RNA sequence: AGUAGAAACAAGGGCCCUG
């Protein structure tokens, strides 16, 4: 308004002048972040002392001038200052007041409306202190404490991003007109920013601060701490109030933040999908990209892709490590021989080959490193530090707390290192049939001897008592395992030592890219496997809750149900641009032309034939009186379609539309055959299955144009085509032009016609007739 | 418990509450039956028992 | 959305002096307060406002010739006074899904003469005793009541 | 991030990004450029866009992912089949449906430059596209499919946006194709002293560059070196034990005197009651005044010792008027300014008035800096550390926070464990002085930064509260405050940090004074005072203080925290040994040495030596000094060493003579060094009885 | 202060979702299972604040 | 006078201001 033009008189002031000209017409805007920086430079050193030194004085505080006159805010009030009229040297509007004015403006100032908007700006801390509440404290205990140091989360935090994901969500949520390009991310996940912004909107607030709040929600504060007990955020971010070194306030925190269940199971999918792409022979791998993108779960509320999880996380296992590596995701330079868990500290080597005898004559290579290295390790409240030299295990220290895990540690550990005569003479009771290939894939004598360790507790007896055994010398008996796992003995294994105490984990800020072969066996530039198929359980049953198994050979439903689906999700893909589709006809209000489209042909065969007619005609009334007028409710339409094929009759509506599957949909209320929400307006449930729906219209509720950027795109720019707002933007016509602004610093020319085609596919298959 | 009817402080104070969606409620219209849409409430609460 | 973007859409260039039926369903007004009516508009006769966070009525403009009017899946409690100076012409009014506690709120209501229709469905003040005649006998210009008029006769379509 | 390649995996297919990889290797060249081309091999992909001709077939034959060779050796086989000239150059596409080759191109720059580049180079041979990061297109035929231009420009859009935000988007890694050579413009200066730096041998870079690149390892001359230079060393090696550590050797002069701004031991005190209206400072100075003992003060002109004593009872009789005119101000006269060093400021003399006449007149010299002297060991500080360890009467001399509440054991433990040994420590005759620091140093603080340039009157005071009897007798025990003395500032122009501001302090006693240690102090006789009568002194002096003095006094609240933590440390460390709540006992019966007594060892309950450890602290926060600093920085090696014999560890050192000889550098003319060394000396010899490793 | 309810269950905020009688499946843990088929409990998500 | 250290202060800028 006044104050528009009041900028704009500004703008010419300032350009009249040579030097403002020159900078703000040189170079892009960018330079403008720089210009912050040479301005308002100053800092000080003992800022306590120099804190203690002026508020000493009268007046060690500037603050706005206009808003004290508008608030009515006086001056010597009760014969105590506020502040006296002057000009702060830097900012030259603002005027020196003292602490005083502060609690004069809490006890007799301006009053806003309502403040409860702060508890969702910082949700995270009140979250701490509801926690907080919930918990039932216990005894105090002194004692000693086993603490180990590990990197670990110390903030809960539902979905976790990365920066570039987040610096558009806050655009997206507070700045919308300065919005730059949608992308993949916020057109994914629609419904969070909805929310997100329902909340931010219509309220007297600083929008710097929220944005701040939001990228504290949104990261999970990782550090490397002593830790003892159970790892769970829920408690590390308290750890200061449950134990130290001598002491230790025990208190129950199980049943709080429901985390570790979302990660487990995460992990049970991705090992369930790893063993259905096992099946095959030839193209696990795509079968498994496949079954990844063809597939999403629930997070809460919402709805979220599994590839786009499977990036953000950092479980470290064997299953989540595959996939993250088909999608090439980057990934910690972490290891995995069964169920233990390693990490190399130093040393080198190479492969080297050698041969062992199964049963008389049978030779079988088996491979190893010929060089020293050392690795740590961790099994089931048990840790290990080792070393291994040329087909040997040199020396391992533990520090560990039960007996059955280090022996089991102290076993995968000899095996890792082939270490022993086993690996030179295999036992009789090994064949040919435990060998390898189950249906042909064939497996080193490593997995083979860990699955004969699993099988009976007397291998394991057996393989320990291949390593060498002695007398307990005097003074090491403390630092002795025998072969029970017993801190002393009078006789005990060789090269061995123990301690009460864990080790400390060690650190590495270090990422690697890594591939995988056609049999599921990650390789990291060398020879050396980190992840592979037999170090997982072998299988397991179990009935995932709030899933999206969108894949033929990942389905249980019947050919009934599925083609009911199918059907709506060709009706839905119906719903982009251009005429002859749905949005062009109800703009057009040709409300006659949908009962004539072939989708609805190919789903009339399923209707109830002894009604249809009686449904046809409720349909079709209802999508007239949508149209006629233009409030309308597009999750109904895409509904109630199907049955608008055939003709009308006569016929009392009991108030279901029925199938012929014994399966109905009822036009205004959810059901399991059709669900949906205001909340998230780009899904559509049909028998638990998810369908996205794309973005080209607005209905009533959608209230931004969120929902009309699928239906635009970027085309040559045409000076001639108009220039609008990003309101506007829905008055345009399907096939048209128009110019634009986006972001900052930025105009370009858009076209309301679409592009479902991605780049996945039109890169892959060209690339798969190259290699011929 | 599921309950259609927003609770008071006072004769409501051992029960922890939520809001659940919403639901259906049935009457008849003429010859038909018909369906409005409702909140739904959620009524949690702790107690003891014996033999 | 917002009630005046939403009002001026649905405004295609025309005045707000020639309508007849207005809908604003589906939209939202800070603090439950109605933004961008006024007096203007005089040949309005319809009104539909639902699930917009509305939360009292004091702001809306006189409006004669208006004879229906929708409130429902808000939360207005007490200010039912209001009505009778803007909108006295009033016939058909609708209420269910609000904050209405008691009888005493719905008082006023008699003074609108030209009343028929009332429709309270889903409120507290039902789930008392001897609602439906102790309403009756306070309002008897009214006739029928969410739906069905003494002896639960049911209303006609329209 | 931490190359190229993962930052082209953000935005990009990794099947494009190994491929684009691949080829850089094949050409060798900078690892940088596997951005444009994958840009440019998925463009070619969505290019073709799984397009059909009327056969049924593909329209559209990649031909860029391909090797070179075989690349080439395609073209030739389409040029023939389909009867078509052979081009000069590779191209990245091929079409079916037109049977003519296409090329395309990207740039940044808006303009036609790399069209008309291209399109000299090859004419109208086959048909060419350049598409622009922000919506241009420039060809030489028909406008491609809308779809494929849709896609391309959108790609093209978000990455372009990527860059910017990545500050990439530059001819660095979108260059054209001249531009393709970036290095550092190294000019003719940095080259001239490049091969000036140079080490001996060599003579220019280039000749250690080829030493350094080809340098092979040959270990033997290496360790003949080593073992020379292990010759012409010869490192000694002294084991402690055979090597015994002397005495340390103190300075030897005069005693050291008492430097602390405020007495202690000697100080006398008048006490009031506490009304909470008047609680300033220039308030209570009044109303001790009205009573009449300040104005019964009335010194002599004769003093036991000292000097300027004119001066310093002319100030106070300027003090006492002031007071009574309800001003704490002072005049400017000649006393006041010869105390208050003002106008004793040295006077400036530029050179270039300076002539070396001018120098003959009065001599100019260099300022021959005269350091510190030393001292002697203080016979008085035993004496004030058994006073400042008893009790004062009251409590409550150093103010207090609150409690907050409590939910678990733990709080309830801190709490009780933190109120036992407040209410020990709050009794003992060090907190009072802590207090009185405090509190006087606050209202210094207040009028230097209020009233410079202005000789004002700060008194020196404390507040503390009468211990509590049993119910009966009068309960609710009332508070006091007490005034020691008197304290005058002296225009604090405190321009910058560690300057200097003259105070004078006028304190109260009632023992006469040792020439020693109250070396410094103006005392006089004035004359007598109740409890009985008995005489009355008024030790008078001078000195300074800065901000940063102020500052850290005013923070002498630290004691407590290092104290608390070293108990707490103590308790929790015996109690966990046995895992049971031994903490009380542990204060109660644990036995800690203190001293000497009759050639024999003292000792007593922890809960009686915190006061030990508290009045170290104090000290260290009091005669705090760089010579303390490099003391405590230098004893740590002996302690060591005793632990080493404690544990029968055969410890070694290289050179300890040296030790003791940088230890005892830093010993002058401050008592605490001078205590703290002496009784180090006495740790050692006692434990000559029960270990090695020292001398007698 | 008043009185509060103090019964197990409730009488009259009460509310119940209905179904038809099989008496092939007239137990606890089938009827349970019936009524959760339909889909109309994994519906109730209450949200996180009360 | 004094401070403290291994050099600095014991006001500084233009009759007026300031840490």
């Amino acid at each position: 308004m006044s104050l528009l033009l009041t900028i704009a008189k500004e703008y010419k002031r300032l350009c009249q002048d040579a030097k403002a000209a020159q900078m703000m017409t040189v170079g892009t805007v960018s330079n403008y972040t720089t210009f912050k920086k040479w301005t308002t430079s100053r800092k000080e050193k003992n800022p306590s002392l120099r804190m203690r030194w002026a508020m000493s004085s009268k007046f060690p505080i500037i603050a706005n001038k206009r808003m004290l006159e508008e608030a009515q805010i006086p001056k010597e009030h009760n014969n105590v200052a506020l502040w006296e009229d002057t000009e702060d040297v830097s900012k030259r509007d603002h005027v020196l007041a003292s602490a005083s004015c502060i609690n004069y403006w809490n006890f007799c100032g301006p009053c806003v409306n309502n403040s409860e908007v702060i508890k969702e700006v910082y949700k995270s801390r009140f979250g701490r202190l509801e926690r907080r509440k919930e918990i039932m404290w216990k005894e105090l205990r002194f004692t000693l404490v086993d603490r180990q140091r590990r990197r670990v989360d110390t903030q809960p935090v539902e979905q976790r991003l990365r920066t570039g994901e987040i610096k558009d969500l806050q655009m997206w949520t507070l700045f919308e007109d300065e919005a730059p390009l949608a992308s993949k991310f916020i057109l994914d996940n629609y419904g969070l920013v909805k929310e997100m912004r329902s909340k931010f909107a219509n309220k007297p607030l600083n929008k710097e601060v929220v944005a701040h709040m939001l990228e504290k929600q949104f990261n999970p504060e990782s550090r490397f701490l002593p830790v003892f007990g159970a790892i769970r955020p829920e408690r590390m971010e308290l750890i200061h109030a449950l134990g130290g070194e001598t002491w230790i306030q025990e208190a129950n925190t199980a049943g709080i933040s429901n985390v570790d269940q979302r990660k487990n199971d995460i992990r049970a999918v991705c090992r369930k999908v790893c063993l259905a792409a096992n099946a095959s022979i030839m193209n696990a791998k795509s079968k498994l990209v496949e079954y990844i993108k063809s597939t999403s779960m629930r997070i809460g509320e919402t709805e979220r892709k599994l590839e786009e999880l499977i990036l953000e996380t950092d479980d470290v296992s064997p299953e989540v490590t595959l996939c993250k590596s088909a999608l090439g995701g980057q990934l910690g330079k972490t290891l995995s021989f069964g169920p233990m868990l390693l990490k190399k500290i130093s040393g080198s080597g190479v492969k080297v080959k050698d041969t062992v005898y199964i049963q008389g004559v049978r030779a079988v290579q088996f491979e190893y490193w010929s060089e020293q290295e050392e690795f740590y390790g961790e099994y089931k409240s048990a840790t290990a530090l080792f070393s291994r030299k040329e087909r040997s295990l040199e020396w391992i220290t533990i520090g560990g707390g039960i007996n059955e895990d280090r022996k089991r540690l102290l076993a995968m550990c000899m095996i890792f290192c082939r270490d022993g005569d086993y690996f030179k003479d295999a036992p009789a009771t090994i064949t040919m049939a435990d060998l390898s290939t189950k249906l042909g894939r064939e497996i080193p004598y490593q997995y083979v001897m860990m699955n004969w360790i699993q099988k009976s507790e007397d291998n394991l007896e057996a393989l320990l008592y291949s390593r060498g055994i002695v007398e307990t010398n005097p003074g090491k008996m403390g630092s002795s395992m025998g072969i029970d796992g017993s801190k002393r003995a009078i006789k005990s294994l060789r090269a061995v030592t123990i301690q009460s105490g864990k080790i400390d984990m060690p650190e590495s800020k270090e990422k690697i890219h890594l591939e995988l072969s056609d049999n599921l066996e990650a390789f990291d530039s060398s020879g050396r496997i980190v992840a592979t198929i037999l170090d997982l359980p072998s299988d397991k049953k179990v009935t995932f809750q709030d899933v999206s198994f969108q894949h033929p050979d990942l389905a249980v439903l019947r050919d009934e149900k599925t083609a009911i689906t199918k059907g709506y999700e060709a009706l839905i893909k119906r719903l982009g641009t251009g005429d002859n589709d749905i949005p062009s006809l109800i703009a057009k209000k040709d409300y006659l032309s949908l009962y004539n489209l072939p989708e609805v042909k190919l789903m009339a065969p399923l209707i109830r034939p002894n009604r249809k007619g009686v449904y046809s005609r409720v349909a079709r009334k209802l999508v007239s009186t949508q149209v006629t007028t233009g409030h309308y409710s597009l999750h109904e339409l895409i509904k109630v379609l199907p049955f608008t094929y055939f003709a009308p009759k006569q016929g009392m509506f009991e108030g279901r539309l029925f199938f012929s599957n014994d399966s109905f949909v009822e036009p205004g209320v959810n059901n399991n055959v059709f669900s949906w929400s205001k909340a998230d307006s780009s899904k559509i449930y049909c028998h638990g299955i998810a369908i996205r729906v794309p973005l080209v219209v607005g209905d009533e509720h959608m209230d931004t144009s969120l929902a009309l950027l699928e239906g635009f795109s970027v085309c040559e720019n045409d000076p001639r085509a108009p220039m609008v707002t990003r309101q506007d933007l829905i008055d345009v016509g399907f096939g048209q032009k128009v110019r634009l602004f986006v972001g900052q610093g930025s105009v370009r020319t858009f076209k309301r016609t679409a592009s479902q085609r991605a780049a996945s596919s039109d890169v892959n298959k060209n690339v798969k007739k190259i290699k011929m | 418990e599921f309950s259609i009817r927003e609770p008071n402080l006072e004769k409501h104070q051992k029960y922890t509450v939520f809001e659940a969606g919403h639901t259906t409620v049935r009457m008849k219209k003429g010859e038909s039956v018909i369906g409005r849409e409702v909140p739904l409430y959620l009524y949690c609460r702790t107690t003891a028992l014996s033999k | 959305m917002d009630m005046k973007k939403r009002i001026h859409l649905e405004l295609r260039n025309r005045t707000p002096s020639d309508v007849k039926e207005l809908v604003l369903d589906n939209c939202r007004s800070y603090e439950g307060k109605i933004e961008g009516l006024t007096d203007e508009f005089e040949e309005l006769e319809f009104l539909s406002t639902i699930n917009v966070g509305l939360a009292s009525v004091a702001n809306l403009p006189k409006l004669n010739k208006l004879k229906k009017l929708e409130l429902s899946d808000n939360r207005v409690s007490g200010g039912l006074e209001v009505l009778a100076e803007k909108c006295p012409n009033l016939t058909h009014l609708n209420l269910s899904g609000n904050k209405i506690k008691d009888l005493g709120t719905i008082e006023p209501l008699k003074k609108l003469e030209n009343l028929k229709s009332l429709d309270l469905f889903n409120c507290e003040v039902t789930n008392l005793n001897d609602y439906r005649e102790n309403v009756f006998k306070l309002l008897p210009q009214l006739t029928y009541l969410d739906g069905y008029d003494r002896d639960d006769k049911e209303a006609p379509d329209s | 991030s931490k190359t190229f390649a993962e930052i082209a995996e953000a935005f990009l297919e990794p099947e494009a990004v190994r491929i684009a990889k691949e080829a850089v290797e094949e050409y060798g060249d900078h690892e940088r450029k596997i951005i444009q081309i994958g840009i440019h091999f998925q463009v070619c992909c969505m290019f073709c866009d799984e397009y059909l001709s009327t056969n049924g077939s593909d329209r559209f034959v990649l031909i860029e992912g391909r090797k070179r060779g075989t690349a080439v050796s395609l073209q030739n086989e389409l040029c023939k089949s389909y009867d078509l000239e052979p081009l000069p150059f590779l191209c990245d596409i091929f079409d079916r449906e037109e049977k003519q080759f296409v090329e395309i191109g990207i740039t940044r720059k808006a303009d036609d430059s790399y069209f008309q580049s291209k399109f000299g180079k090859l004419g109208n041979s086959c048909k060419i596209f350049v598409f622009s990061y922000d919506g241009r297109l420039d060809k030489n035929c028909e406008g491609p499919m809308e779809e494929q231009k849709l896609r391309i420009f959108s790609f093209l859009a978000t990455a372009a946006d990527f860059l910017r935000k990545e500050n990439m988007f530059n001819e660095i890694f979108l260059p054209d194709n001249e531009e393709t050579i970036i290095e550092m413009k190294k000019g003719k200066t940095f080259l001239e002293l490049r091969d000036e730096s140079v080490p001996l041998p060599f003579q220019t870079y280039e000749q250690m560059k080829d030493y350094c690149e080809k340098f092979k390892g040959n270990p033997r001359e290496l360790a003949s070196k080593v073992s020379q230079m292990q010759s012409n060393i010869k490192l000694p090696i002294k084991h402690y034990e055979q090597n015994k550590f002397r005495q340390i050797r103190l300075p030897k002069g005069p005693m050291a005197p008492y430097t602390h701004k405020f007495l202690m031991e000697e100080a006398w005190m008048f006490t009031k009651i506490s009304d909470p209206e008047r609680s300033r400072a220039g308030e209570i100075l009044i109303d001790f005044f009205k009573k009449g003992n300040l104005s019964a003060i009335r010194p002599k002109d004769k003093p036991l010792q000292g000097k300027y004593p004119i001066h310093y009872k002319n100030l106070w009789n300027q003090i006492k008027a002031a007071i009574a005119d309800r001003t704490m101000v002072i005049n400017e006269n000649d006393h006041s300014e010869f105390l208050g060093g003002i106008g004793r400021a040295s006077k400036k003399i530029p050179e270039i008035s300076l002539t070396q006449d001018v120098i003959t007149t009065e001599g100019l010299k260099q300022s021959e800096n005269k350091l510190p002297e030393p001292r002697s060991f203080p016979r008085w500080f035993n004496a004030e550390w058994m006073w400042a360890i008893k009790d004062s009467d009251l409590t409550g001399w150093v103010p207090m926070a609150e409690y907050p509440p409590a939910d678990n054991e733990l709080e309830d433990y801190a709490e009780h464990l933190n109120k036992t040994m407040e209410g020990v420590l709050q009794g003992t005759n060090c907190a009072r002085e802590m207090g009185k620091c405090i509190l006087t140093v606050g209202a210094l603080m207040t009028e230097c930064r209020l009233f410079p340039g202005k000789i004002k009157v700060v008194p020196i005071y404390a507040r503390s509260k009468e211990r509590k009897s049993m119910q009966e007798g009068l309960p609710v025990p009332s508070e006091m405050d007490c005034l020691f003395g008197i304290c005058v500032k002296s225009k604090s122009h405190l321009n910058k940090d560690d300057g200097m501001y003259t105070i004078i302090t006028f304190e109260f006693s009632i023992r006469e004074p040792n020439l020693e240690k109250h070396q410094k102090y103006t005392v006089f006789e004035a004359g007598h005072t109740t409890v009985r009568e008995v005489p009355l002194y008024l030790y008078c002096r001078t000195t300074a203080l800065s901000k940063i003095k102020n500052d850290w006094l005013s923070k002498a609240r630290r004691c407590f925290i290092t104290t608390m933590d070293t108990v707490e440390t103590i308790c929790l460390r015996e109690s966990a040994k046995a895992e049971e709540n031994l903490v009380e006992k542990t204060l109660n019966e644990k036995q800690m040495w203190i001293g000497k007594k009759n050639g024999e060892l003292i000792a007593q309950p922890l809960r009686e030596a915190l006061r030990v450890q508290l009045v170290q602290q104090f000290y260290f926060c009091i005669y705090n000094d760089s010579q303390l600093e490099g003391f405590c920085n230098e004893q740590k090696k002996i302690l060591m060493a005793l632990e080493g014999d404690k544990k029968n560890k055969s410890s070694f050192g290289f050179n300890p003579e040296g030790l003791l000889e940088k230890i005892e550098e830093c010993l002058i003319n401050n008592p605490m060094c001078l205590f703290m060394a002496q009784r180090l000396n006495e740790l050692v010899i006692e434990a000559s009885k029960r270990g090695a490793k020292f001398f007698k």
